[PDB]
DNA sequence: CCCTGGAGAATCCCGGTGCCGAGGCCGCTCAATTGGTCGTAGACAGCTCTAGCACCGCTTAAACGCACGTACGCGCTGTCCCCCGCGTTTTAACCGCCAAGGGGATTACTCCC
């Protein structure tokens, strides 16, 4: 991992990055320091939970578009479409007020 | 009947009493079970010693308990030498 | 003035043990000295673990927890032996 | 728990300690010795547990096992 | 035995596994004592010898 | 190469060190090292493992354990320093039993 | 001792 | 946090149930 | 001046006891504690006179006899 | 309160109220309730400026239990008065000898 | 529950005012104060328990007895200030 | 005698030195001496030399907390 | 300055006695030097004991509570 | 062989982003010294006391140096054991999955006001 981020920093020496859904957990400080234009979250059915880590993890990245792929939307639990609306709705801003 | 003689032996908890009230702090005091068990304590390992001591007076045909005595039976009892040494 | 100390005492359990022989001068000052060191540090132990207990309440199990953290088996055990005998014998 | 402090913790505890080279056969000892004194203060913290048989042990009853111990400790 | 959110889960081993699993049939042998009667009877007929 | 990779492997090489640079820099680098270094749970495993022999229902406290291991950890880093200068007051650099033995009879051990 | 090493420290 | 010395002050008989760590449970468990 | 201490011992081994809530032992005591081998009083042991204590140092006229008169005997 | 009659920074009438429930001795004189308070403060004053002069040797605004450890270990004195203290975050001052360095 | 915070604030900004804390540090300084009194506190009972006694000067020859002169000296003087000021 | 008057007596004169902890010195001394000895001695023999060199007792009086 | 005036054929008797095989200089001077360090470190409590004992002559009560404070 | 280039890279210190932290603000809240007395006990004279200071001065026994003379720590040497770092392999906690109790209450019921 510090290989491939020793030419990760400086220049555009890529665009995408592939990563599993469990490197981000453990990884998160060197993930959260580099601002991202775009993710996404393939199999959304993956993270249902709010109050499992890898919300809390992911929640708070700093992005501008948001995007989550499933094979198939949750049902069963309406928690599941109120978490995914909110994780498409973060309203943290710089100010904190907008 | 004296509280000493109660307790059916020789040291007396009166003394033991004044020297422990001055342990006392403030809102915190003791009680004279305590004393009279601390009594039977301290006769207890003062017979054992004075036991010993006799022991090796009459080992060396002395009337007298000797220092000397008394630290060759500290030296025989493991656990005096070890108490001394921690006390 | 006026001087206290244990010689008639010590003399008296001497004599229970044994009768024959008696005490001398320095090996009681030395017998003094050890018993009032042992006295004090039985008090200072049960005073603090008082004090840490957060109660008023010391006890003959005071002085028995300090006999037993200070010294070791032996003696310790010997010695709460014969002081539960006199406790029951006095209570 | 014999294998507690495993032979790598040993090792880094030992390279810590400011040895060059650490032979193969003085783990053991080192082990006996630290186990006996984890046994003495375990004993002690049990003992003053039962000051006020109390049905739990906290800092305060190994702090007074360790400095009645002559090993005095702080940071807290 | 109160708990039974895995109660069902040995009912499910039974069911996939067949016992194949749980308990497999070993290999039969007999037992295989060892004291033997004349462990304690050398020394006295080697003395009377 | 195992299999599928970033064009042709074998990048790490042959490129053993030697000892003594090596003890030196990760004795310089553990030196620097403040926190706790052996793992916690085995520890506390242990030490319950070796308290019900006294009894048990006893219970415990994180800050318990907390206090046994700064114990533990702090007292036998300086026996490791008097192993350590024991040994290289005699012409052997590296530790054996002896040396122990010796600041066991010169710190006290009864 | 009035100073030592107090201040030069 | 519910201590035992409530237990130690209504009645003199025994006082060594003053101080508890986790028998009152709000410590850790409230 | 045996006799005042005696009687001042006497007098205060009465004090003591009610000094305000003691209740002690809750009237109460547990037995000998481990094993009951305190004997009558003590161990009725003796040691011997020769090479013994090297097989003691091995199993672990004092000040001249013008000191030895100089202890003067105790009189009760 | 006490600070101001005493001119003190450090309270004392609780320090005070402590030495009286401590009890040490029959004649307690209570004419110097702040002596303990006083070299007690000039003890942390001058641990805290070895501490603030440690923490600032490398850059470090917030004190550090490290730079703590470094203040009550680089001096003989410090050492001398207590040395068998081990606090917490250990790690002992630099060292090296003759022999495993050129 | 009468800690030593406030004072200790008090005295951080006395010494080094630009100066931070952590959130453990309080306790070791505060375990120092109380510590070093009870044990002073102590060395003076035991050193008064000879001489018959039923303040300043005994707090004086307590920190003079163990504790070292370089530090005894402006004990003394701090504690001279300091009954001064409470007569005063 | 003249080594405990000369440490007394600097520190503040007009010191009497009664008989009484004079001999007291000597047997504390002695002792001490002793057992300072036999552990330079025991530590020398550790080294597997029966002579003695300074860091020898330098390291001893180190593990005796000087 | 008398504290050099100590004769040093004491201490060749002394570790003649105590016996050694090669007893140099060194070895003399440093013993002494610890024995002088070990002598001031125990007046200095007996000297602070004298002064909190409102007297100004040695007695065997401050040496016996000096031993008793230093072990 | 000393010296020069040639590269991995420790360290420096700066970024660069995320957060939690000292203390102020609101709330109140527990005791220190005033205010005085009860007694008490520790230093001001008084008497004394007791062996320490220093003295007397031979007299063995520490001071104290020196030649024989050899013992072994250490200088070197050879002789030679297993610590240590690169590449592998086998535990190990942790994130969830699943679903049947958890539990104070107040808000329909019915019994109290
Ligand atoms: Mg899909």
């Amino acid at each position: 991992r510090k290989e491939k981020r020793k030419g990760w920093n400086k220049p555009d020496a890529f665009h995408v990055c592939i990563v599993s859904y469990q490197l981000v957990v453990q990884d998160q400080h060197s993930f959260k320091r580099k601002r991202w234009q775009y993710m996404v979250l393939d199999e959304a059915h993956n993270i249902k939970n709010f109050r499992s880590t890898r919300w809390q993890a992911l929640l708070n990245f700093n992005t501008q578009r948001r995007l989550l792929l499933t094979g198939t939307p949750l049902q069963n639990n309406l928690a599941e479409l109120w978490s995914l609306l909110y994780f498409l709705m973060p309203q943290t801003v710089i100010d904190g007020k907008k | 009947q004296s509280s000493s003689a109660r307790a059916g032996l020789q040291f007396p908890v009166g003394r033991i009493k004044r020297y422990l009230k001055r342990h006392a702090t403030g809102r915190t005091r003791v009680g004279s079970k305590a004393a009279i068990y601390l009594t039977a304590v301290l006769e207890y390992l003062t017979a054992e010693v004075l036991e010993l001591a006799g022991n090796a007076a009459k080992d060396l045909k002395v009337k007298r308990i000797t220092p000397r005595h008394l630290q060759l039976a500290i030296r025989g009892d493991d656990e005096l030498d070890s108490l001394i040494r921690a006390t | 003035a006026r001087k206290e100390t244990y010689s008639s005492y010590i003399y008296k359990v001497l004599k229970q043990t044994h009768p024959d022989t008696g005490i001398s001068q320095k090996s009681m000052s030395i017998l003094n000295s050890f018993v009032n060191d042992i006295f004090e540090r039985i008090a200072t132990e049960a005073s603090k673990l008082a004090a840490y207990n957060k109660k008023s309440t010391i006890s003959a199990r005071e002085i028995q927890t300090a006999v037993r953290l200070i010294l070791p088996g032996e003696l310790a055990k010997h010695a709460v032996c014969e002081g539960t005998r006199a406790v029951t014998k006095y209570s | 728990n014999i294998q507690g402090i495993t032979k790598p913790a040993i090792r880094r505890l030992a390279r810590r300690g400011g040895v060059k080279r650490i032979s193969g056969l003085i783990y053991e000892e080192v082990r006996a010795v630290l186990k006996s004194f984890l046994e003495s203060v375990i004993r002690d913290s049990v003992t003053y547990t039962e000051h006020a048989k109390r049905k739990t042990v906290t800092s305060l009853d190994v702090v007074y096992a360790l400095k009645r111990q002559g090993r005095t400790l702080y940071g807290f | 035995n109160f708990m039974s959110i895995v109660n069902c889960l040995m009912q499910l081993r039974k069911v996939c596994n067949h016992p194949n699993l749980f308990e497999v049939r070993p290999i039969l042998t007999s037992f295989v004592l060892e004291h033997c009667v004349a462990s304690d009877y050398k020394d006295v007929e080697r003395t009377l010898l | 190469a195992r299999k599928s990779a970033p064009s042709t492997g074998g990048v790490k090489k042959p490129h053993r060190y030697k000892p003594g640079t090596v003890a030196l820099r990760e004795i310089r680098r553990f030196q620097k090292s403040t926190e706790l270094l052996i793992r916690k749970l085995p520890f506390q495993r242990l030490v319950r493992e070796i308290a019900q022999d006294f009894k048990t229902d006893l219970r415990f406290q994180s800050s318990a354990i907390g206090a046994l291991q700064e114990s533990v950890e702090a007292y036998l880093v300086s026996l490791f320093e008097d192993t350590n200068l024991a040994a290289i007051h005699a012409k052997r650099v590296t530790i054996m039993p002896k040396e122990i033995q010796l600041a066991r009879r010169l710190r006290g051990e009864r | 001792r009035r100073t030592s090493k107090r201040s030069s420290v | 946090f519910g201590k035992g010395e409530e237990s130690d002050g209504d009645l003199d008989l025994d006082d060594s149930e003053d101080f508890t760590v986790n028998s009152s449970s709000v410590e850790g468990e409230e | 001046e045996d006799s005042e201490s005696d009687m001042d011992d006497a007098k205060l081994d009465a004090l003591m006891g009610n000094e305000g809530e003691e209740e002690e032992d809750d009237l109460a005591e547990i037995d000998t504690c481990n094993i009951i081998t305190s004997g009558r009083r003590t161990r009725g042991k003796v040691i011997d006179y020769k090479k013994t204590a090297e097989e003691l140092d091995k199993k672990e006229e004092k000040e001249e006899d013008d000191e030895d008169e100089e202890d003067d005997d105790f009189k009760e | 309160s006490r600070s101001a009659k005493a001119g003190l920074t450090f309270p004392v009438g609780r320090v005070h109220r402590l030495l009286r429930r401590g009890n040490y001795a029959q004649r307690i004189g209570s004419g110097a309730p702040v002596y303990l308070t006083a070299v007690l403060e000039y003890l942390a004053a001058e641990i805290l400026e070895l501490a603030g002069n440690a923490a600032r040797d490398n850059k470090k605004t917030r004190i550090i239990p490290r730079h703590l450890q470094l203040a009550i270990r680089n001096d003989d004195e410090l050492n001398k008065l207590l040395g068998n203290v081990t606090i917490a975050q250990g790690g002992v001052l630099p060292n090296i000898h003759q022999n495993l360095l050129p």
